[PDB]
């Protein structure tokens, strides 16, 4: 149903506006909520918008920064933030609500947006590659967060486990992922790891 | 208006298990409670009276007193270790408002030894002066341990970064250890000195 | 004890045919009925929830301002 933009860098100071196309039904009969939450803690309600009337409420420490609109020819809600500063890094989540008259309870979640504040600099990743046998994949001293590494475009699910990244003391990013296979399933199906980071925007595949 | 959960609640599997949500006057059908596990979006569990969303477990239940309301989980699994919202709407303001959340943690998980795998460097890398060594430490338990590291029978204290443990796929936890080389270093000899809980283990090769 | 016997077969037919036709009228009009009823069902239930966006769009508004 609900699907939003993709994560973000921004420098302290500059703004961000964080889409949220929902589907699957009448979009002036949605109501939405733009929920928040900083890396470790918890959920943060910012603000609320019902499509049909095309007006919104805010949390009262986000009034004057936050501007949420929903667009009924796109099906889409906004979220924008201005003035960033550090304590504005989190995963920005759309939430719908109103499923039924009676549920005032958000049914709905978007897959989160992981917005980070820095002024550092945006460097994509380097990838190299690595009774049964198990082989893997290395993303390494990239910035900032996150990276998403797919196996063979999408034919994997039945054994993947990607593992979250080092923070080195230079500032960057080290992520690593792995699989498992059949060790009589090795010269039958050549394979590929997707790195996607999509800040710096990084697509690059890599074979064993 | 303001909603304020336990920080941390544990219970044994097959006993019930019960979140408070306490504040002022949360209004009735306004609030909600929430489940999220790791990295993922909230999941509505039951909303305003004791209604389950279609699709949820007929074993979390919702109740509320004077300005108390709480999750009830009847023969808590454990595969319930999670993350626990509640949450409503002010009365006068209509602002939504979270409660701090609540980690539930079952206990009697069985200690675990780590999987533990070791990566060298590629033919593609070492042409760039660099060279990295890895260490991959899946499904242990408690999420808790010290990699000591040896370049051949002797330690390192310097260039070692090492992440937190964090809880994995299923309910155990995994981590991850670091030391980049040089051509003019790495192939001239390793060892994964990873500590937790006694049991000892290093790789090779 | 026959004779009238005749007769009485042919009314205890047609009136009781008549019955048979009288039925089938009822059982259609019947669910015309059942039909209409279920569209004023999602008549009202469409009803309801925009009521409810309305009223929670009231008590929005006046939040915002007053």
């Amino acid at each position: 149903q609900l699907v939003q933009s993709g994560a973000e860098v921004k420098k302290p100071g500059s703004s961000v506006k964080v889409s949220c196309k929902a589907s699957g039904g009448t979009f002036n009969s949605y109501a939405f909520s733009w929920v928040r939450q900083a890396p470790g803690q918890g959920l943060e309600w910012m603000g609320s918008i019902i499509p049909l009337f095309g007006f919104v409420v805010y949390a009262q420490k986000f009034q004057g920064r936050v501007t949420i609109t929903a667009d009924e020819s796109t099906s889409t809600a906004y979220m924008e933030l201005s003035s960033l500063r550090s304590e504005d890094t989190a995963v920005y989540y759309c939430a719908r609500y109103f499923d039924t008259y009676n549920n005032y309870g958000f049914a709905n979640w978007g897959q989160g947006t992981l917005v980070t504040v820095s002024s550092a600099s945006t460097k994509g990743p380097s990838v190299f590659p690595l009774g049964t046998a198990a082989l893997g994949c290395l993303v390494k001293d990239y910035f900032p967060e996150p990276v998403t590494v797919s196996w063979n475009s999408g034919a994997l699910t039945s054994g993947v486990h990607t593992f979250p990244a080092v923070l080195q003391s230079s500032g960057l990013y080290s992520l690593s992922s792995v699989v498992t296979v059949p060790s009589s399933s090795l010269g039958t199906q050549t394979y590929i790891c997707n790195v996607n980071h999509k800040p710096s925007n990084t697509k690059v595949d890599k074979k064993v | 208006i303001e909603l304020t959960q336990p920080p941390s609640v544990s219970v044994v599997p097959g006993q019930t298990a019960r979140i408070s949500c306490s504040g002022d006057n949360i209004p009735y059908e306004y609030a909600s409670w929430y489940q999220q596990k790791p990295g993922q979006a909230p999941v509505l569990v039951i909303y305003g009276d004791n209604n389950r969303p279609s699709g949820i477990p007929e074993r979390f239940s919702g109740s509320n007193s004077g300005n108390t309301a709480t999750l009830t989980i009847s023969g808590t699994q454990a595969e319930d270790e999670a993350d626990y919202y509640c949450a409503s709407w002010d009365s006068m303001t209509v602002d939504g408002v979270f409660g701090g959340g609540t980690k539930l943690t079952v206990l009697g998980q069985p200690k675990a030894a780590p999987s533990v795998t070791l990566f060298p460097p590629s033919s593609e890398e070492l042409q760039a002066n660099k060279a990295t060594l890895v260490c991959l430490i899946s499904d242990f338990y408690p999420g808790a341990v010290t990699v000591a590291w040896k370049a051949d029978s002797s330690p390192v204290k310097a260039g070692v970064e090492t992440t937190t443990p964090s809880k994995q796929s299923n309910n155990k936890y995994a981590a991850s250890s670091y030391l980049s080389l040089t051509p003019e270093q790495w192939k001239s000899h390793y060892s994964c000195q990873v500590t937790h809980e006694g049991s000892t283990v290093e790789k090779t090769v | 004890c026959c004779g009238g016997i005749k007769k009485e077969i042919e009314a205890i037919k047609k009136e009781q045919e008549a019955i048979k036709k009288k039925i089938e009228a009822i059982e259609k009009e019947l669910s015309g009925i059942v039909q209409q009823q279920n569209n004023l069902l999602r008549a009202i239930e469409a009803q309801q929830h925009l009521l409810q966006l309305t009223v929670w769009g009231i008590k929005q508004l006046q939040a915002r301002i007053l």
